[PDB]
RNA sequence: AAAA
RNA sequence: GCAAACCGCCUCUGCCCGC
RNA sequence: GUGGAAAGGCGGGCAGAGGCGGUUUGC
């Protein structure tokens, strides 16, 4: 279908690549900012019905990259039929460990078609050292911290789908007070921050009863072909306990996943975002 | 709550040459871009010279400060190094792991401190989060072009240790950043309490004039830092800037404009509009 | 009994093959294993050895004719006095014919073994002790009669003081008839034990299929689905073993290493003895992935359906989703065991089996079924050593440092951590028991110490064949384990800086992670499960047993001269974490891991015949980088050695152009001839350098600086002269006088100019000297 | 022989070092090679190894004789010269005014090639043209102390 | 343990060369003058570092304060710690002896603890280090760069360096052995800046008097160099005083104390009426 | 993860 | 009538201690 | 309603020690 891609042009080093709670989670904490208490129980029931935001995936330069579902793995011997067999195996190990795929070989994994993976990915983790020193002493105590170092023009992006006055009212505000302030870890170090923009990503999906996950999913029934996420942020300094989400890229049928509500002893409940982000998907035999 | 965030933009002089090491072909590398290649200021190591210098401002004015700022009658002068027990009473009171730092146990505390309300606080249940953000500054673009032209960004400036009776050399090698290098800084401060914004400012530009006589990073002592802040604007970006994008924010500009000149002067005179808009 | 008279038929069917290419009798083998046996009968045997003569002389359908004198040689002896049904001991004898055909699917020489990695080559008789003797294949096709005598008579000697049962006879048959072909024909690559072993296999699973005599004379047995192979794969093994702080030591890891097997031995043991199936029936248990062979019935499938759901429920109590065993089976037929024609059927089979395992992990906790339920439960905290969730509470302290509150079962592996050099063996007994450290999915494992005395049903002995101190009603069950480790002043195991100080020159800890290349493809070869039996076992020994020699020392006509930084210790500071199935993970100083990196590989190239490559990654670390980033690193060094191609090393960290014609890691070759030139000319041996040069790191380290003016553009000319100049001015203007010229030959070729791979060896040699 | 190797590109500068550390062997490969630096007028036309392969064969032949420069390297510094080139061309007339004796030759051959590549310069821009000219000086001193001269 | 701040006494003014300076370096460089002078990368200037007038500063106090270990040990304790001489003799690096840390091979008198170099006149003045306490210095010596005038000199085509040509001759058959040696040439003139960091306001005439001390026998003695053979000749042109007191941060207006000497010598300091040069400065403390 |  | 021979660097040091 | 909040890769370290642009004789 047609979505709504909101890029993040960054502006330093990231701390993960966001997945869609804690995208939600940044979201629904920039609404209580600007807006206040009772617009995100007005953000939380646009997205029980309807539209939903999806994981984040990095962009290198015009080319958006999608996560390889997981549908190709027990098919991947019969979409390598036409090829020498000994170099039919070394194709297919690159091709089962492979994590993403360009806008233009996602369309054709959906499909079952011979695809290609990318060579080089556009960001790197790096573990850059910082020290605490003492104040009188100078007395340094080295510890260890990673990060998401971005290239010269790449980047990360999510999608949204639904009704655009829940965008152009939620979202769109949200990203623009979510740019001066960070996207997860140390962004007093100025980590999570970047430029916004916005852009129309058109995708290729067959009509199936089964559908790849773009996001974290939480799903209400056991889903065809999975791969198992655990887990469990932190909110307002209270630690959430771990869950069972799943990865992006793996098959559900008819299957709307859900957003939980915690406890936690805040004076507001606190959700996790589980909602699904279906692209229809072909699948073999099982 | 949420108000708006100031945003300070500028210009990061090195006047003499700049080292932050990695420790990881010149012996002692700089940190430099995975990438690029390129070094650039971390925000944790200028945010940290920021504070470590007005730790030690505040722990010399601590009975001068006890009615503007409550919770400095908690701490008495020095550091509890001495006697191994946290939140002492003495001002540098958290151990992260060798080092002892002012760091308040509380957010009814921390909000009355002036370093912990400005800088940020830990603690055990309570975690004050801070206020400001310092990004990494990374090199203007006429110093992006001075390194496609083919010039030199970083040195190896060769140290020597000598016996002070025989006279035998002992040699060593340090990368450092070409002073005269530009870097690009950004600070954001996040205006949370309208009442006391103006002190969180003052007590900002307070560190960075201390910074500019003293050092950042490096060996400093034998002249590694002196570092220049040159300013350029400072942004206000409102509550109504945030919800419809609409672009009428204030804009304060400095272009030309010392840090000392900056707090010395203007403030009332130049966050004139800013005060109006609260 | 039926169950252990058809298993010791089948085992000992081929005995007296040793005794005819010995000649000890007259001819026609099956003649001489009815008097072999007969004589072991009369002195120190029972008179159960009388009767398993019956099954060493009618197979091969050679004596067995018209179904009358197996009939009148039965009767002569008495059957009730074992107690076995004169009908039942006839419809055994069946079974073993049988199977004997679907082992093998197969004259007059004294022919050796020959190699499964080239059957051109082959091996010399010797035993399997894996002690100052490497079984190399070499070009000697001729077994003297006299050593063939030698072996017969120890064999005598063993099966005489051996207790008659399938666990007892099966090390003894191991040690000597390993290196023995099983038909004598030119190329053959079957084991004689393998054969055996495969023969009591598949005639216990015949026996408990339910078919009888006249289901075999039929034909009925083959061309029905009456097998079953089993095969299982722990599954998130780098995130179970590796995901550990800085609060694990190098006995953790290696205490991690020890309890991935032991759940793997408890699933495995828990399928043979409720089956009823006995050792042989294990096709093969290397790499935490195992294969059984075992019968189809539907008392089989509900009771193997149970053993999948409690281990894999076991699995997540205790490790939330970070390990998962995947059980799979496929039902088979007897023709399915062998090459039909000219198509091979049982790679087709097991590769109808290896998309079952494809499709079950990627359902990877669905036999859960509150699996993606939530529920509430309060007061939840992590442990710092390996960072899994419990409510806390169930926290108590560490005995390192008991202000930290680790959670129990890394209490349960920093105490077994302690007992691993002290230790002899494991005993398999209930849950609920005492002396029990860890449990398994089924059973509690209690450690057998020096001096001490073994409970348990099921015994396991570490490095040995011979049980020695074991109750005579316990079942023996051996298994290997590479447990070599630099002890501390101590009697233990020396730790990560204990290790590093002990390094030549700059202090650093090397890790290595290195395993076989296309290995997969190498077993997709084999047609028939005795020869997927001698395949995997000489590949598991490897690593098992004689990657923990060349750590003694040994082997060096066969290693020669590899690149050394050092002369090679009498106790080399080396310390195994782990190595079996096709790979290895192994610590130690920096100088001994750059070597022994060169010097497996050298011998692994002799050991196979040549056809199989390695693929090693080196990592040189601090002391004080935790273990998750220390196998982190160096597992993505070995990616990069196998993506970019197979048979390469990575030998350290370089700066490469991004052209996508620079890589990073050497081809084992080409470092080992880089060593040969560019070594000798600058390093002296044992941390210094040569003559003219001491005291010049300011030629040395110059030469990598004008080296990265390549990198930044590989274009550029300027690097040329600027080696020149720097060589012309020192002096020294015949060493290197390659980097001063550009190599027109490799600008044609369009690979890098030499002056790029000075690299890796300049940097090894500089952080020989102290850096 | 002496023209097998030193060939077109780049063949042999270690086998270069076997003959001229012999006499008239190289006096004339180079001298024809001195002529196509002749030939060689147009400096910024070798953005190949041509650079590289002259700059060996003139210290090749540089090397059977003994054998302005800092002048060339300040003048480097003032891209960060139409006056100046003057002087130095006049500084290096100045040293072949000068030196009289044994090292007429190598002084007169190290005058043949320059200034040919020194009549450019004065009509051409000063970032381009004169880096190309400055990497070719620095690789002739550069292989003539390899090749033991001074 | 309790480390303040009063304000930051800085000291400007102008580092004369007398007589020829080498400060020398050691890459892509072929033909040049041997045994070069250091120069800033961007501007191609030569400089004086930070690094090399702090050591040198400290290597003359050092030596003085060797000297007389019974003449500063009633007012600085912890120098009855110390013993004159070297650790040399036997290697071992904290014993009785003056010089006692080990750099590579060299002996350099760093005191090795805070409660120990904050007594001694070195070390509470350029710093110490050590196994934990880490006592950093109160003085910070920038790197010193050409004053403008000369800046404009080499605008105007004038040689900043020279290259002076020193033979060593045998003493046997009289044979040479000529070496170039780079130099800034007599008569420059680099503009340095020396900042002192006020962190105890009982003990800083002390270690002003000490610095001072420290000037005054490095323009007796010679800076970089070869200078027993004529080659340091340094000489100290003070441009101002100043005082920079705590409330010059926060308010940022010119209260800073200014002491005028812009025309008198490092001996006319620390000469009698020091007192009246700094009397100011004990009005701010 | 080429059966860790 | 005025020069021409060689000598153009030599030899030591070149990352430590802590987290 | 963000796997989050807090945290300077730096304390100390002279590119230095010894060295007459000089000698011998002729073409
Ligand atoms: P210290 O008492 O070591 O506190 C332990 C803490 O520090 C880190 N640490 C200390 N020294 C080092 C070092 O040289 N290298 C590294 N990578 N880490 C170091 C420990 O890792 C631990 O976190
Ligand atoms: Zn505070
Ligand atoms: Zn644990
Ligand atoms: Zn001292």
């Amino acid at each position: 279908p047609k979505f709504i891609a909101v890029k993040l042009i960054p502006k330093g080093p990231f701390r993960d690549i966001p997945r869609a709670d804690t995208l939600f989670g940044a979201i629904g904490n920039a609404i209580s900012a600007i807006h206040g208490q009772s617009a995100v129980e007005e953000l939380v029931d646009a997205f029980v019905g309807g539209a939903r935001i999806s994981s984040a995936f990095p962009y290198s330069g015009d080319t958006y990259y999608l996560p390889k579902p997981l549908s190709v793995e027990p098919a991947l011997e019969g979409i390598l039929t036409g090829l020498d067999e000994e170099e039919r195996y070394t194709t297919a190990k690159r091709l089962r460990k492979a994590k993403y795929l360009d806008l233009k070989n996602f369309e054709l994994a959906l499909r079952l078609r011979p695809f290609t993976i990318p060579e080089e990915i556009p960001y790197a983790r790096v573990d850059v050292p910082r020290v605490v020193l003492d104040r009188v002493t100078q007395d340094s105590s080295i510890y260890f911290w990673e990060e998401i170092r971005f290239r010269e023009k790449s980047g990360v992006y999510f999608l949204y789908s639904g009704p655009r006055e829940v965008f152009d009212g939620y979202i769109a505000p949200a990203m623009r007070f979510l740019g001066d302030t960070g996207i997860g870890g140390k962004s007093t170090w100025g980590a999570g921050l970047f430029e916004v923009e916005f852009h129309e990503m058109k995708i290729d999906a067959p009509g199936s009863e089964y559908s790849v996950t773009l996001s974290n999913a939480l799903p209400t029934k056991t889903p065809v072909l999975w791969r198992l996420l655990r887990k469990g942020g932190w909110s307002f300094g209270r630690r959430k306990p771990r869950m069972t989400f799943i990865a992006e890229g793996s098959i559900v049928k008819n299957d709307p996943g859900g957003m939980e509500r915690l406890e936690l002893g805040l004076s507001h409940e606190v959700y996790v975002y589980g909602l699904t982000f279906p692209l229809g998907v072909e699948l073999p035999e099982g | 709550r949420f108000y708006g965030k100031i945003v300070i933009k500028g210009k990061i002089k090195a006047v003499t040459g700049l080292h932050i090491g990695s420790q990881r072909g010149i012996a002692n590398p700089v940190i430099k871009d995975p990438h690029t290649g390129l070094p650039y200021i971390p925000g944790s190591s200028l945010k940290g010279r920021l504070r470590s210098l007005f730790e030690i401002l505040v722990n010399s004015r601590l009975g001068e400060w006890r009615e503007k700022y409550p919770s400095l009658a908690n701490y008495s002068p020095g550091s509890c190094r001495p006697d191994n027990q946290e939140n002492c009473g003495k001002f540098f009171n958290r151990k992260i792991n060798r080092g002892w730092i002012h760091v308040c146990p509380d957010y009814e505390t921390a909000l009355a401190c002036p370093v912990c309300r400005l800088f940020g606080a830990s603690g055990k249940e309570s975690n004050f989060p801070s206020r400001i953000i310092v990004r990494d500054a990374f090199l203007t673009k006429e110093w992006e072009e001075k390194w496609r032209a083919g010039e030199a960004i970083t040195e190896a400036k060769i140290e020597v240790g000598i016996d002070r009776v025989t006279s035998q050399a002992n040699p060593r090698t340090n990368e450092r950043v070409v002073a005269g290098a530009e870097f690009e800084f950004e600070i954001i401060y996040n205006v949370e309490n309208t009442t006391h914004w103006r002190d969180d400012i003052k007590n900002l530009l307070t560190a960075m004039a201390l910074l500019e006589d003293s050092y950042l990073g490096g060996s400093g002592s034998r002249g590694y830092g002196k570092v220049k802040f040159i300013f350029d604007s400072f942004e206000f970006r409102p509550l109504d800037y945030y919800r419809t994008g609409k672009d009428e924010d204030i804009v304060s500009i400095d272009a030309r404009e010392k840090s000392v000149s900056d707090i010395l002067s203007g403030f009332d005179s130049l966050f004139s509009e800013v005060e109006g808009k609260l | 009994e039926i169950d252990e008279l058809t298993a010791l038929g089948g085992l000992l069917h081929d005995i007296g093959k040793p005794v005819q290419r010995a000649g000890l009798y007259s001819g026609d083998h099956s003649t001489q294993g009815a008097r072999f046996l007969r004589d072991l009968a009369e002195n120190t045997g029972r008179a159960e050895y009388e009767l398993l003569s019956l099954f060493s002389e009618f197979h091969h359908k050679g004596h067995m004719k018209n179904d009358e004198l197996m009939i009148r040689r039965i009767k002569e002896l008495s059957p009730e006095r074992f107690g076995l049904t004169m009908e039942d001991v006839l419809n055994a004898l069946w079974i073993v014919y049988e199977a004997d055909n679907l082992a093998s699917g197969e004259p007059q020489a004294s022919r050796p073994l020959y190699s499964v990695f080239n059957p051109g080559k082959a091996y010399p008789w010797a035993e399997l002790d894996f002690e100052k003797e490497l079984p190399v294949p070499g070009d000697v096709f001729s077994i003297r009669s006299q050593d063939y005598r030698e072996l017969v008579k120890r064999l005598w000697e063993e099966l005489s003081k051996a207790k008659l049962r399938s666990d007892r006879l099966l090390p003894v048959l191991e040690k000597y008839l390993t290196f023995v072909s099983s038909v004598t024909s030119e190329g053959n690559i079957i084991s004689l034990y393998d054969h055996m072993r495969m023969t009591s296999a598949i005639a216990l699973a015949m026996l408990r299929a339910g078919c009888t005599a006249e289901d075999v004379r039929s034909g009925r047995c083959r061309k029905e689905k009456r097998f079953l192979l089993i095969e299982g794969d722990f599954s998130g093994i780098q995130d179970f073993i590796y995901r550990v702080s800085g609060k694990g030591t190098l006995k953790y890891l290696r205490a991690r290493s020890a309890y991935l097997e032991l759940i793997g031995w408890d699933v495995v043991l828990e399928i043979l003895s409720r089956l009823g199936l006995t050792r042989a029936n294990v096709v093969f248990n290397a790499g935490g992935h195992f294969m059984i062979i075992a019968q189809n019935t539907p008392d089989a499938v509900k009771e193997l359906e149970e053993i999948r759901a409690k281990a894999v429920e076991w699995l997540y109590r205790e490790f939330e989703s970070d390990l998962y065993l995947a059980i799979e089976w496929e039902p088979v037929s007897g023709r399915e065991f062998g090459r039909e024609g000219g198509k091979n059927l049982f790679a087709e089979a097991r590769k109808r089996l290896k998309h079952k395992l494809t499709v079950r992990k990627l359902k990877r906790f669905g036999e859960i079924k509150g699996l993606f339920e939530h529920g509430h439960t309060e007061r939840l905290a992590e442990c710092p050593v390996c960072g899994r969730e419990l409510p806390e509470g169930k926290l108590e302290p560490s005995a390192s440092d008991p202000e930290t509150k680790v959670c129990p079962t890394c209490n349960r592996l920093v105490s077994l951590g302690g007992n691993l050099p002290k230790l002899l063996g494991f005993g398999r007994t209930a849950k609920n028991d005492a002396g029990v450290l860890v449990e398994g999915p089924f059973s509690g494992f209690v450690p057998y110490l020096q001096g001490g005395r073994p409970v348990g049903e099921q015994i396991l002995v570490k490095n040995t064949l011979n049980p020695g101190e074991i109750p005579e009603s316990a079942q023996f069950v051996p298994y290997f384990v590479a447990d070599y480790f630099k002890k501390d002043p101590k009697g233990g195991v020396a730790t990560f800086e204990e290790l590093s100080m002990a390094s030549t020159g700059t202090r650093r800890l090397g890790v290595m992670k290195g395993d076989v290349d296309r290995l997969g493809e190498f077993f997709s070869s084999m047609d028939s499960p005795s020869k997927l039996a001698t395949a995997s076992r000489f590949m598991d020994y490897f690593f098992k047993g004689y990657i923990g020699a060349i750590i003694e020392g040994k082997f060096g006509y066969i290693i020669g001269d590899v690149p050394s930084l050092r002369d090679w210790p009498e106790e080399p500071d080396i310390v195994v974490v782990y190595a079996g199935g096709d790979d290895f993970f192994i610590v130690g100083a920096w100088d001994q891991i750059f070597e022994l990196a060169f010097r497996v590989r050298r011998a692994f190239n002799a050991y196979t015949g040549g056809k199989l490559t390695l693929s090693v990654g080196l990592g040189y670390f601090d002391e004080r980088t935790p273990i998750y980033r220390m196998a982190d690193v160096v597992s993505e060094r070995l990616d990069t050695a196998k993506d970019e191609g197979r048979n390469r090393v990575f030998v350290v960290g370089r700066s490469r152009p991004l052209d996508g014609k620079h890589k990073l890691s050497y081809e084992w070759n080409h470092y080992e001839e880089l060593w040969r030139t560019y070594a000798p000319r600058i390093y002296a041996g044992n941390g210094r350098l040569k003559g003219k040069l001491e005291s010049k790191k300011g030629l040395l380290w110059k030469l990598l600086e004008i080296r990265e003016l390549y990198v930044r553009d590989p274009n550029d000319v300027r690097w040329a002269y600027l080696t020149a100049y720097l060589l012309g001015r020192h002096g020294l203007s015949d060493l290197f006088p390659e980097l001063v010229g550009i190599d027109t030959k490799a600008v044609e070729r369009k690979e890098p100019q030499p002056v790029y791979w000075v690299d890796g060896v300049l940097k090894i040699v500089l952080m020989a000297v102290r850096r | 022989v002496d023209a097998s190797r030193l060939f077109g590109e780049s063949p042999d500068v270690v086998g270069i070092k076997k003959m001229l550390e012999k006499g008239k062997q190289w006096e004339a490969i180079q001298p024809y090679f001195d002529n196509v630096v002749r030939e060689a007028k147009n400096f910024l036309e070798w953005s190949p190894n041509k650079r590289l392969a002259n700059a060996v064969t003139v210290a090749a032949y540089l090397t059977s004789q003994g054998l302005i420069l800092d002048m060339a390297r300040t003048t480097e510094l003032k891209v960060k010269i139409k006056d100046d080139l003057v002087k130095m061309r006049y500084l290096l007339a100045y040293t072949v005014g000068k030196a009289t004796g044994q090292s007429k030759y190598s002084l007169d051959a190290f005058h043949r090639i320059l200034d040919p590549m020194l009549e450019v310069l004065m009509g051409s821009p000063k970032k381009e043209n004169f880096e190309k000219f400055y990497d070719f000086l620095q690789a002739v001193v550069a292989y003539h102390k390899f090749f033991g001269g001074g």
